[PDB]
């Protein structure tokens, strides 16, 4: 079921966008990092609400 | 571990792969003879399944984007070449970038026809009958059998001079000398070295207008079949392929000895009325693929196919712009941009026309996300959304 | 009206004139300049009368 | 004697069934008119039985693939 | 322009010992025994000797502010 | 410099050439590059007018 | 917050031109001279502002924020539009004069009601259809419902037109056509005509492109 | 008027509606530096403080936030504009920010500098192909130009005497991950022309990668520990063992090259060097009947022209432009389809300081006596070009006595043409054979001739011997006067040295009818770059502005804006041109060798 | 005077900004020229001929038919030979021969 | 700041190593401009190879060596002039490096060449812009430096970010740094409609409508692009969606 | 020999005035020299006396500008030894670190 390269690159934007208007983070504090960097470590531990649509 | 065991581990396992990798496969499993037993035989199938799975394309791609920059940077870097080629059949074909703009551009003329000619399997090997297929292919009238002309005094009128070699080392057959009395008009008869001398004996129809009958016998003699340019021999293959000039394709492929299933042309719309269009798709693909090996520099053949697959999309070819594709079905707006004419194109459907939506240049120009790339995707989330 | 701003006529001198030898930099002025009134009565645009 | 067949530019062609006009157009989703159209001249159909309004497979082959299918109308 | 005050990769003063050089190659003296009766050595003092232009006479005359 | 009054755009093969008359009238190698190339050259440095 | 859907074309009016207008323009003069550049006509007269002073048209409008608005000319001579030109000749050599009618038999009505709906999608295939129409119908002299009125010859290049009427027995003077004998003929043609051509009810009527009324363009787009 | 304010070239379609000018950009001149990583960029100090991205402080980024507007516009880390939640913006400039770092109240937008990790964007200007923009990774080093990490240097086609490189940053947060996942440098490392690697080594990484791997390398103790440090890489107490104490304790050239590689590598191939082809067959034979021999006994026996590695190890080679480079380099190429992609920026990152290190400290100087042939090698060039000369004096000859011995083709005025340049041609490459042969492999002039690095066989030979004719478009010089091309030669000529043909070198002085031949022939190759170029740019407008509409949708159908189905199966089905080999499909071949090995080897 | 010796001079100073004529090269007036054969016609023959301002094309050109020719510069409606040499200053046939 | 020869080895400074990490000779030489070696034999600049001899023979001699075409100084009697004033017949010198410091087991060549400075030089390049005046019809920024203005982004640049896929930067690059305008459209007309401030109502003339009427959000160049299709006699008819 | 009609002066001067100033110009390739021939256009240098008293819109200046060594004996007497543009600097031919 993975993701190919277009669907990982709008899931991340999605994220960061809703990151940084609010929306409560995950254990990714330290210390200081740009809301897009907390996306790349969210989406590494496999954690990601948002899920994809498979038009068929 | 022979040929049952190998084959049906083959065949259960194939649903994922190809038909092609099939063939592949075993027969090189097969050939390696210091042979593996049965345990790795199955590793490498089920590794050979991981690499297909992996070079498929993504979905959303933008291919109509990276077909054209990747068709058009090497012609920036398209310099000259040696256009002393070492070669004797072949002979001035307009190599270079004028060849690539005359595919693409449909354009019904093209400038330097050499068709390809292959012979038989009995015309194959045999060197004097090789050379009585190109008397009958090249063809020549009495205006190129001369250097210049000479007037006379009184009513011969013409004379034929240097050089009578023509006819002894090619064969263009001096018994038709006695034929060119073919419904011609006068057909004056006094052979002494073998050429026609034709006096005009008559009057006020005929009185000093020697420049009418110079476009009839005089030059519509027609000493060989399919009235085309020069031919020349190479060796090739240990067959003789004879690179004519011209293209007259219906009246040469009924010739007796050439091969009529094989000889490729260097024309493009006369293929498409006479082997078909699917052919001309071929002519298409098989000569920019000959262009760019020449200089050195090679383009995948996935953005040739997809080039030549989209210009015969409505059975006849068509150009690629301001005529052909651009010009035709659109949205009317994508028509705006391209061929600045639009005084004649925008004001044509300004009577009685929509405009729906869905190009690339139409969402860019209303502040929309384009459809290719990534506003191809659409995501779906439920909310609780505890964090734990 | 349309000044350019202040503390960038340090430079000048009284008659409008830098004297030479002076580090000018960035969007200095090099001579003051004040232009004549420019139609008093075109727009009168509720405060310009 | 020879035909516009037995060359090796041109693929061999086929004119289809009526159940499989239906088959096709459930695969991909489309509607009949959305298909490549083939002209009624241009000796490849003419030797087959060419009807206009009909679906016809061509079976070409290609050097990355192996064999490979492709889709076409006959409009006059 | 004024002769250089130290040469330009050897580092080594030069200007003390160019107006003495000057007036004893306008009388016909070969340069290449000058050079060398001076304190000259390398070839990276030498060439910034050998070659210059010493146009401070011209600007010098044209008196302005 | 000595100009030649033409289009500076669409190619003249046989217009941008050295010819044999040149020699000792104007320089082989002086031509600065862009669309010129070969429209704009130089008078040798003997020659007389 | 909407987004566009599909965005149809057309052509404008007479009656639409003034609704839409908020001005008319009678004073042909721009400045005169050098200050005060107020007029009764192309400058504010409640149609645009570029000036800060807040005079619109009964909206505030200072210059930010402020869409410029049209004008219009009462024309007293009618005027042909420059682009339709070429397509008007198209349809007054091909219509039977004096009553509407398309100069074709009742087959090809009946058959060519029918060919729109085969070939109701692709663009490039209907285009080589609506030239055939303009072929049938120029030659043909004998309409089916006026007796042959004496049709005259047609003519263009590049905009003044003629006829070639006989008056004795055969002369081959050269009318010159008037805009104002156009548009009354344009007039007399039924709606129902407009699908044979490719024309549409509702948004182009071909008697609209003789333009009557010239609209003025804004001072938004007239700096 | 209204048809020329919608038209014209830069009307209102493509001059400001589909092609508009920007901010927040930048432009300067570029200059090399090889220690930064494959996918950073300089950005010069003032530049990075008149760019700003906006970063809406939210719960973890307020301890940074609270520093950036304490600290002016001014000192590095700094804010320009900060924003509230109601739209007015507050400049920060005048007079005081300790009111403005009160309580900075959580979801406020704040504008400040670039810093070490902001993604950006780089651009070219003439923007031909798809990879001439390519999101780079700032980082901030004081001086005035952009700088560019030498191996990224063919995609933007670019060179260093002085061109202008334009950056523009991203601002909104959707647009900048987009940029980072989808364009980075590392995702380009193949290019979808060919399949071959197109970021890879350039001039001195071959060149210097040759001096690494030759038969009689042997570094000492003292130059492995301190280039090992230098390369980035950082093992422990191993260069073991010492291989030849006879001298010193020293090690060998392979086994530093062989730190680089993974554990499990097994591949052998043929390279250019390659003079004597049976002394690699015989490794070869060994090679393809006993899979795996042992890598000391037999394996001595090798060559410099057959690269063979197993188990990460490289018993036998040398390295050079078939290991890297902007054509195809089969190492970099096997290395990114099995190991990953981000593994490959970093056999990249190290192969290039490691072999800018041994060139560096070793000498590759190329003075005036390297192109110098002894006497008598002179002579034999000088014999060719006398008799040369004489057979283009019988063949005149035999034109004007009337023994034509015509061409079937040509008239006998282009069949004499047509001969003549054919005995000129050979003449030219038989005395290019005979310098060849003489001087030896061991000045740097062939070094970089041999392997490939701004080099060919040509200018090596056409600098100590003939330049050849001297033509222009195919056609023999022929404009002049009135049958002689000069006047200083007799009318009425057709010989060899009288019709364009150069006969010295660039060594041994032109003449002044031979330079005046040549400038000739130099302002033809100026005239077609300028002409070339303007051509293929309309060209590419038709065809992409005709092709752009195209996807590809999820059952592997490309279709246009009308639904019509233009391919199924997507090109001829279905795999990417990026990512296949060389027009074929998933490479059998090279996996059961592959998995074979690693599999009885274990 | 405030000069330098060393500066050659052949510049105008037009309003402060010096100015140089730069020579354009022409195409030898007066002349006559023989133009070559065989692009899509017969060989031509053009000419200039200017004298107090305006210049203009004055040629004598033949396709393979035998028309021959002669183009006018105002309203241009190429013209036949013998009309023109006819009515420009000879009528009778032998003074054309001649 | 770019410099060149008179043969045209053009180029850029590198960088700007002090003089003590200099590779320097066995002498009291050490060197200015170190040339990469890797573009002598490849663009066939043999004049750069003789110039440099002749610049070291004609420094020690004393004579600046004449060197005009086709009578000048002979090659041959240079490098025996060089040989009998105390250097080898190549120039080749044995170099010091000035990091670590042992010879380099080669021959380093070393000579005397003419440089020249040339004004392409980098203040008169380097230029950034945040956000500047625009132009008064478009809202679209100015040209030239001398009127404060950037760069472009042609018909080039808005398909190199197509074939990557970017939907999402090439919006914000094109329109968010530029004009956006929210316009009032009715529903049955298609056409615009006409706000009216101090009374506030808001109706389309067309059929005069009060409620039912909408907003849309679109760039004002595309607004600019309806009203010269509003001179001419052209109807743009908008029929709008929901999302 | 008794065949010829004139007799050249020297033939060092074909050549352009900007194109003399290149040493040993017969050793390199041609389009070497043609930017070579471009950039004696282009380069700073001292060229005038006046730079003082001089109200030009730009103008360029080097300190310590030097006569080369070896170049043509054209220009010595055209001026160029007297006002000359550019220094001398000291090369080295190797690869340093990158
Ligand atoms: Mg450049
Ligand atoms: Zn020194
Ligand atoms: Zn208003
Ligand atoms: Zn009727
Ligand atoms: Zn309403």
């Amino acid at each position: 079921f993975r993701y190919t390269r277009f669907e990982k690159a709008r899931i991340i934007g999605a994220r960061a966008l809703q990151i940084a208007m609010g929306a409560p983070v995950l254990i990714d504090v330290p210390e200081g990092i740009t809301p897009l960097q907390a996306a790349l470590l969210e989406f590494e531990k496999g954690v990601i609400p948002i899920t994809v649509i498979r038009p068929s | 571990v022979a040929e049952k065991t190998i084959k049906s581990m083959v065949s259960k396992a194939e649903l994922p792969d190809n038909i092609k990798e099939e063939l592949y496969a075993k027969l090189i499993e097969y050939n390696e003879k210091y042979k593996l037993k049965k345990d790795e035989i199955q590793a490498i199938i089920d590794e050979t399944v991981r690499e297909y799975q992996k070079a498929l394309i993504e979905p959303g791609e933008a291919v109509g984007t990276v077909a054209a920059q990747s068709i058009g940077e090497p012609s920036t870097q398209m310099t000259l070449n040696t256009f002393h080629y070492a070669g004797v059949a072949e002979i001035n074909v307009t190599l270079g970038l004028p060849r690539i703009i005359e595919i693409v551009d449909a354009r019904k003329n093209p400038s330097t026809p050499i068709m390809t000619v292959y012979l038989d399997e009995e015309h194959r090997y045999d060197r004097d009958k090789a050379l009585e297929v190109a008397r009958r292919i090249e063809g020549t009238t009495l205006e190129n059998l001369a250097r210049e002309e000479t007037i006379d005094i009184l009513n011969m009128e013409y004379v034929v001079e240097i050089d009578p070699e023509r006819l002894e080392k090619a064969g263009l057959d001096m018994e038709k000398v006695v034929r060119k009395l073919t419904g011609s008009f006068k057909s004056a008869e006094f052979e002494a070295e073998g050429y026609t001398l034709v006096v005009r004996p008559k009057k006020v129809t005929k009185l000093s207008d020697l420049r009418k009958i110079a476009e009839k016998v005089k030059k519509h003699r027609l000493k060989g079949l399919s009235g085309v340019g020069k031919t020349i021999i190479r060796k090739e293959g240990d067959e003789y392929v004879i690179y004519t000039e011209g293209s007259n394709f219906k009246q040469v492929l009924k010739v007796p000895g050439v091969d009529p299933t094989r000889t490729r042309t260097n024309n493009i719309w006369e293929i498409a009325e006479v082997l078909g269009i699917e052919a001309a798709r071929n002519a298409i693909i098989d000569e920019i693929v000959s262009t760019m090996r020449e200089q050195g520099l090679e383009v995948d053949v996935r953005h040739i196919m997809l080039v030549a697959d989209m210009m015969t999309l409505d059975g006849v070819i068509r150009p690629i712009g301001r005529h052909g594709i651009v010009g035709e079905k659109a949205s009317v707006l994508a028509r705006a941009a391209f061929e600045i004419t639009t005084q004649h194109l925008f004001a044509a459907a300004e009577r009685g026309e929509v405009d729906p939506l869905n190009g690339v240049v139409e969402n860019v120009l209303i502040g929309q996300p384009v459809p290719v790339g990534t506003g191809i995707v659409k995501l779906a989330m439920s909310l609780p959304l505890r964090p734990k | 009206q349309g000044y350019l701003g202040e503390k960038y006529y340090r430079h000048l001198d009284e008659d409008g004139l830098i004297f030479p030898e002076s580090k000018v930099e960035g969007k200095d002025v090099l001579v003051g300049r004040t232009s004549p009134p420019r139609f008093i009565e075109e727009q009168s645009s509720l405060g310009s009368m | 004697e020879f035909n516009i067949f037995d060359h090796v530019l041109v693929p061999e062609h086929r004119i289809l069934s009526e159940e499989e006009k239906e088959e096709l157009l459930k695969k991909y989703r489309i509607r009949i008119s959305q298909l490549p159209q083939i002209k009624a001249s241009d000796p490849a159909v003419v030797a087959l039985g060419a009807k206009p309004g009909d679906v016809i497979e061509i079976k070409r082959k290609s050097p990355t693939a192996g064999y490979y299918y492709y889709y076409r109308l006959v409009v006059e | 322009m004024i002769v250089p005050v130290r040469c330009f990769t050897c580092g080594k003063v030069l200007a003390d010992k160019y107006y003495e050089f000057k007036k004893r190659v306008e009388a016909g003296e070969d340069p290449g025994k000058v050079l060398d009766d001076l304190g000259v050595e390398r070839y990276c003092c030498r060439r910034t000797l050998l070659s210059h232009v010493e146009l401070i006479d011209q600007v010098m005359v044209y008196k302005v502010y | 410099r000595v100009t030649s009054p033409l289009s500076r755009d669409q190619p003249h093969f046989e217009a941008r050439d050295l010819h044999g008359t040149h020699w000792g009238r104007i320089c082989p190698t002086e031509t600065p590059e862009g669309p010129n190339c070969g429209l704009v050259k130089n008078l040798a440095l003997m020659s007389q007018i | 917050k909407k987004v566009i859907g599909s965005i149809e074309f057309g052509i404008l009016s007479p009656q639409e031109i003034r609704k839409m207008s908020a001005a008319e323009i009678t004073v042909p003069d721009t400045y005169d001279d050098d200050g005060y550049p107020i007029e009764g006509g192309l400058m504010d007269k409640r149609l645009g502002v570029i000036d800060p002073g807040l005079r619109c048209e009964t909206c505030g409008a200072r210059a930010g924020e402020c869409p410029g608005h049209f004008g219009h000319i009462e024309l007293a001579r009618p005027v042909i539009h420059v682009g339709f030109a070429k397509t008007i000749h198209r349809v007054l050599e091909s219509t039977c004069r004096e009553c509407g009618r398309i100069k074709l038999t009742d087959e090809e009505i009946e058959e060519y009601m029918q060919k729109f709906e085969v070939m109701g999608d692709r663009k490039g295939a209907v285009d080589k259809l609506i030239k055939e129409i303009h072929k049938k119908a120029k030659e043909r002299m004998v309409c089916p419902h006026c007796g042959a009125p004496q049709f005259p010859i047609k003519f263009e290049r590049p905009t003044i037109y003629w006829e070639l009427r006989k008056d004795e027995e055969g002369n081959e003077y050269k009318h010159r056509m008037m805009p104002s004998e156009v548009r009354d003929r344009l007039e007399k043609i039924p709606d129902k005509d407009l699908p044979l051509l490719g024309l549409h009810p509702e948004k182009s009527r071909p008697e609209w492109m003789v333009l009557t009324v010239l609209p003025v363009p804004p001072v938004t787009m007239r700096p | 008027t209204l048809a020329q304010r919608l038209k014209g070239k830069e009307g209102r379609f493509r001059g400001n509606l589909s092609g508009k000018r920007v901010n927040f950009s930048a432009r300067t001149v570029i200059s090399p530096d090889p220690m930064i990583s494959i996918n950073e960029v300089g950005v010069p100090l003032a530049v990075a403080m008149e760019l700003t991205v906006p970063e809406k402080v939210t719960e973890f980024n307020y301890e940074k936030l609270k520093q950036r507007v304490l600290n002016g516009p001014e000192k590095y880390p700094g804010a320009n504009y900060v924003i509230d939640p109601e739209g007015r913006r507050i400049r920060l400039m005048e007079s005081n920010r300790e009111l403005i770092a009160e309580k900075l109240d959580i979801g406020w937008t704040v504008e400040r500098h670039l810093e070490d990790g902001d993604v950006v964007l780089f651009n070219r200007q003439p923007s031909l192909h798809r990879m001439s923009i390519m999101a780079h990774r700032v980082r901030v080093m004081p001086y005035r130009t952009f700088r560019l990490n030498l191996p990224v240097c063919p995609p933007y086609n670019a060179d260093f005497d002085g061109d202008e490189m334009n950056l523009h940053v991203p601002q909104t947060e959707e647009a900048q991950a987009e940029a980072k996942i989808l364009m980075e440098v590392q995702n380009h490392i193949i290019s979808p022309r060919y399949g071959g690697p197109l970021i890879a080594g350039i001039q001195d990484h071959i060149s210097g990668g040759y001096l690494l791997t030759r038969e009689g390398a042997y570094f000492t103790r003292y130059e492995v520990e301190q280039m090992l440090m230098f390369a980035g890489m950082d093992v422990n107490e191993l260069p073991e063992p010492d291989k030849y104490e006879n001298g010193e304790p020293l090690w060998s050239g392979k086994t530093i090259f062989s730190l680089l590689l993974p554990d499990d590598l097994t591949i052998w191939y043929r390279n250019k060097l390659c003079d004597e082809p049976e002394r690699c067959e015989a490794l070869e034979k060994l090679i393809e009947e006993k899979l795996i021999p042992d890598p000391e006994e037999v394996r001595k026996l090798a060559y410099d022209g057959f690269v063979y590695i197993q188990n990460g190890k490289l018993l036998s080679g040398a390295v050079d432009k078939k290991a890297y480079g902007r054509e195809d380099g089969k190492l970099l190429d096997i290395i990114v389809r099995e190991y990953g992609v981000e593994r490959a920026r970093q056999f990249l990152d190290q192969v290039t300081k490691l072999t800018i290190w041994v060139i560096t400290h070793k000498g590759f100087t190329t003075a005036i006596d390297d192109e110098d042939l002894p006497q008598e090698a002179i002579d034999r060039i000088h014999e060719i070009i006398r008799e040369a000369e004489e057979k283009v004096q019988r063949l005149i000859e035999a034109y004007k006595r009337g023994e034509l011995e015509p061409l079937p083709g040509k008239t006998l005025e282009e069949t004499l043409e047509s001969k003549i340049m054919a005995v000129l041609a050979e003449a030219r490459d038989n005395a290019g054979k005979v310098a060849e042969r003489y001087l030896g492999m061991n000045n740097h002039a062939v070094i970089m001739a041999k392997t490939g690095a701004r080099g060919k066989i040509l200018n090596i030979t056409q600098m100590a011997a003939m330049l050849g004719q001297q033509s222009i478009r195919g056609k023999r010089l022929y404009r002049g006067y009135r049958g002689r091309v000069l006047t200083h030669f007799k009318p009425g000529d057709l010989g060899a040295r009288a019709r364009g043909f150069v006969t010295n070198s660039y060594k041994s002085g032109l003449t002044p009818q031979e330079y005046f031949f040549h400038a000739m022939g130099g302002r033809e190759g100026l005239v077609d770059t300028a002409v070339r170029t303007a051509q293929s740019g309309y060209m590419q407008r038709r065809l992409i502005n005709a092709l752009q509409d195209l996807k590809v949708d999820y059952d592997g159908t490309v279709r246009d804006p009308t639904g019509i189905i233009v391919q199924f199966k997507y090109g001829e089905d279905g795999v990417d041109p990026m990512k296949s080999w060389q027009g074929k499909t998933v490479d059998v071949d090279r996996v059961i060798v592959r998995t074979l090995l690693k599999m009885r080897g274990g | 005077l405030g000069e330098d010796p060393k500066d050659p001079g052949g510049y105008f100073i037009i309003n402060g900004s010096e100015r140089v004529i730069v020579s354009i090269e022409d195409l030898a007036p007066n002349k006559t020229l023989v133009e070559r054969d065989e692009r899509q016609n017969k060989v031509v023959a053009k000419v200039f001929s200017y004298r107090h301002g305006y210049r203009a094309l004055i040629t004598v050109e033949r396709k393979k038919d035998g028309i021959l020719y002669v183009t006018i510069p105002n309203v241009p409606k190429p013209v036949k030979f013998v009309y023109v040499m006819r009515a420009l200053g000879l009528l009778t046939d032998k003074e054309i021969v001649e | 700041d770019k410099f060149a020869s008179r043969h045209g080895q053009k180029g850029v400074i590198g960088l700007i190593v002090p003089q003590e990490d200099m590779p320097w000779t066995e002498s009291g030489i050490v060197p200015d401009l170190i040339v990469n070696p890797h573009g002598i034999p490849s663009r066939m600049t043999v004049g750069q190879l003789i110039e440099a001899i002749g610049g070291k023979v004609a420094s020690l001699t004393g004579r600046r060596v004449d060197g005009t075409a086709f009578i000048g100084e002979p090659e041959e009697k240079l490098r025996k002039e060089l040989e009998e004033l105390g250097f080898k017949h190549s120039g080749r010198e044995i170099m010091y490096d000035g990091i670590t410091g042992r010879r380099l087991e080669a021959d380093i060549f070393i000579g005397v060449i003419y440089y020249q400075r040339l004004h392409h030089m980098v203040a008169d390049k380097m230029h950034a812009r945040s956000r500047g005046p625009v132009q008064v019809l478009t809202k679209q920024p100015t040209e030239g430096r001398a009127r404060e203005g950037g760069l472009r982004f042609g018909e080039m640049e808005r398909d190199v970010l197509i074939g990557h896929g970017a939907a999402m930067l090439l919006i914000e690059r094109l329109l968010e740094e530029s004009d956006k305008t929210e316009v009032w459209v009715c529903e049955s007309c298609g056409h615009l409609a006409l706000e009216d401030k101090r009374r506030g109502k808001v109706y389309c003339p067309v059929c005069g409508e009060d409620e039912r009427i909408s907003k849309v959000e679109m760039s004002y160049a595309f607004k600019l692009l309806l009203d010269e299709l509003k001179a001419m006699v052209i109807r743009p008819s908008l029929r709008l969606k929901d999302r | 020999t008794e065949e010829h009609t004139h007799l050249e002066l020297m033939p060092a001067a074909i050549l352009g005035i900007p194109a003399s100033l290149v040493p040993y110009p017969e050793h390199n390739a041609a389009p070497r020299n043609t930017y070579g021939a471009g950039m004696a256009k282009q380069s700073l240098g001292l060229g005038w006396a006046n730079f003082r008293i001089r109200v030009d819109t730009r103008g360029h200046l080097m300190h310590y500008p030097q006569v080369p060594l070896v170049n043509s004996r054209i220009m010595k007497a055209v001026g160029f030894e007297d006002r000359p543009a550019g220094q001398n600097f000291v090369v080295a031919v190797l690869s340093y670190h990158g």
